[PDB]
């Protein structure tokens, strides 16, 4: 090919670079659901600045600040739950996905992940959560109060899938054993050593540094685990919605986080537990006293500890002047990062080192991603053409096959 | 990430000055990409065991490069250190007992935590024919949870008569042709002197 440019309201000018393209050429082709019915994928979200309180990388304090100094002094702060990120979209009937979307194999609605594929494997277990959800929005009056044959909604999937959770065999409890077993035996030596007595070396020290290790190792392993539990059927499936993305006519991006969590509530959780609302509160980022009560509440969601919050700004889309302000910013929980930033990232000499990060090529990159999933659901919602949408939902798998810190 | 050597025959601590570190002097030594540290759990006359222990820093460089077993494990890192610890003790070189270095002890050694694809069959193969009594410990990965299975991980045991300077050579040579991927992250035949040549893998080994 050669340069794609991408044209959209909130940002005139993307480009996508033929190598970005090729990458995911490869991967849209093979493996993704039907085409028609990608007229969404989600962006890659950006963490917030480096904490500096001690033995913190991550702390909601930099997240705050992030969108009061750009100007934004209202926050919407939501629990990160365990799981991937799923894109949800039901009709009414295969009769409205035929008509609508131009889907042809009579499916009346699909569960995708952010590569454009589908979540499970089993294709019944997908079309028996689809009616699922489709029970509840008929038991609330969606369809009627919104006008609308269908929805699409944007949502944290737990537990993780199953391709997610092979990982735990093939990667983290490999570095779980080995380090468990390793370091339990350098104690125990460090220990007879200490009882029995280049450069030099003290026995003690040494032991109590072994000793930490060792610690931070059990913790991880701990951490890694709770993820593990297989969907046998849909009752170990749990969905929470977060954005309610576009019904017939409308794409909801005017609409602000508030709105999102209670219409969902409203609309989607009432009298099913398989889909829940999301735990949130609201946060003045000017105020001492609502920005510790958002720490607190932090504090709490990952004393288990989960994943931590993402923090939205009040207004699904935001400015500072012209310039486009993150959807979204993940303040991720200390034991959680383990599984992301290595067993023992939170020792000294290792937590220093990583506070210095460089999350600008990352901002930019869920920008861009950002306004091309908007651009892509308003195009479909004013009904252009395949392609039209579908360069948008391109584009973001091509931005996403970009090099980035795989960390953040 | 652990090699420890055992000796006991009585006066035990005649197995520092084979290896030339007082076993009442832990030392930390200097590698790239970490730090590897000597001392002496135990060190009386009826029994004297080193321990080398590898500090590798997970820092100095997929989400899987940044979390991996490399660390933990006895990679390549450990051969490098063996020769920077026990530097001369492969060149048969002993000063206050040099007899002792000149023929076969009575020797015990134990390597944890070596990656190998191979499994237990390659380990055999490699230290068997050397003379080496061997036995092979596995780890599931996550006793929490059976259905995942096996690890790739295997302590490896060794009980053997031979020459301290065989035991070292032995074991510099043969830990990073189990390590399949250290590509991903020295010379031979100065080491392989005396065994190698007439070895059954030596091609295996090359």
């Amino acid at each position: 090919l050669g340069k794609k440019i991408i044209t959209t309201r909130l940002m005139s000018s993307i480009t996508i670079h033929e190598e970005n393209s090729i990458a995911a050429l490869e991967v849209m082709s093979r493996f993704a659901a039907d085409p028609h019915w990608l007229i969404y994928l989600p962006p890659t979200m950006s963490p917030c600045e480096t904490s500096k309180k001690e033995g913190m990388l991550e702390h909601p304090i930099e997240a705050f600040e992030y969108f009061r100094t750009r100007g934004v002094g209202k926050v919407v702060c939501e629990q990160k739950h365990m799981g991937s990120r799923a894109v949800v979209i039901v009709c009414k009937d295969s009769q409205v996905a035929e008509k609508r979307f131009g889907v042809l194999d009579g499916t009346a609605g699909i569960c995708y992940t952010r590569t454009g594929r589908h979540f499970f494997d089993d294709m019944q277990l997908e079309a028996e959560l689809i009616d699922r959800v489709r029970k509840v929005l008929d038991k609330s009056g969606f369809w009627g109060d919104f006008n609308t044959d269908w929805v699409c909604l944007d949502c944290e999937l737990m537990p993780w899938s199953a391709k997610a959770q092979k990982l735990l065999e093939e990667q983290y409890s490999a570095v779980g054993i080995s380090g468990r077993v390793v370091l339990d035996e350098a104690v125990k030596l460090l220990k007879q050593a200490s009882l029995n007595k280049g450069k030099n070396a003290d026995i003690n020290e040494l032991l109590q540094r072994f000793t930490e290790r060792s610690e931070m190792m059990q913790k991880y392993v701990e951490a890694y685990r709770k993820y593990c539990w297989p969907v046998n059927s849909i009752d170990d499936l749990k969905l929470a919605p977060f954005h309610i993305l576009a019904t017939e006519g409308k794409v909801h991006s005017d609409k602000n986080h508030i709105w999102h969590m209670d219409t969902i509530a409203k609309y989607c959780t009432q009298d099913d537990s398989l889909i829940m609302a999301t735990n949130h509160i609201l946060v003045d980022v000017t105020d001492a006293e609502s920005v510790d009560k958002g720490i607190k509440w932090w504090e709490d969601l990952t004393a288990s500890g989960g994943e931590g919050m993402v923090v939205k700004p009040y207004d699904f889309i935001v400015k500072n002047g012209r310039e486009l302000l993150q959807p979204a910013v993940k303040c991720r929980g200390r034991e959680y990062l383990r599984i992301i930033y290595g067993p023992e990232y939170t020792m000294d000499e290792n937590i220093e080192r990583l506070r210095n990060r460089a999350v600008g090529k990352k901002r930019s990159l869920a920008l861009r991603e950002f306004s091309l999933g908007m651009e892509a659901l308003e195009r479909f919602v004013r009904n252009e053409p395949l392609y039209r949408v579908h360069e948008c939902v391109f584009g973001v798998l091509a931005l996403e096959s970009e090099p980035v810190d795989p960390r953040l | 990430m652990i090699l420890t050597i055992t000796y006991t025959q009585p006066p035990a601590t005649d197995l520092g000055y084979l290896l030339h570190k007082n076993p009442s002097r832990p030392q930390t030594f200097e590698l790239n990409h970490g730090k590897a540290h000597i001392f002496y759990p135990e060190a009386t006359s009826e029994r004297c065991t080193v321990a080398l222990l590898l500090d590798i820093d997970p820092i100095d460089l997929g989400l899987f490069d940044y979390v991996n077993d490399r660390p933990y494990v006895s990679s390549s890192f450990m051969s490098v250190a063996i020769s920077r610890v026990f530097g001369t003790a492969m060149s048969g070189k002993c000063k206050e007992k040099p007899e002792l270095a000149a023929i076969k002890l009575p020797l015990k050694a134990k390597i944890m935590m070596l990656p190998c694809k191979g499994g237990e069959e390659i380990i055999y193969r490699l230290f068997e024919p050397l003379g080496y009594k061997v036995d092979v410990e596995g780890y599931m990965l996550d006793e929490k949870f059976p259905e995942w299975g096996k690890s790739r991980y295997y302590t490896v045991s060794l009980e053997g008569e031979v020459r301290v300077r065989d035991l070292l050579n032995h074991i510099y040579v043969l830990i990073p042709v189990l390590d399949s991927e250290k590509h991903y992250w020295d010379k031979l035949f100065q080491h392989g002197e005396g065994w190698l040549v007439d070895h059954p893998e030596k091609e295996l080994i090359t």
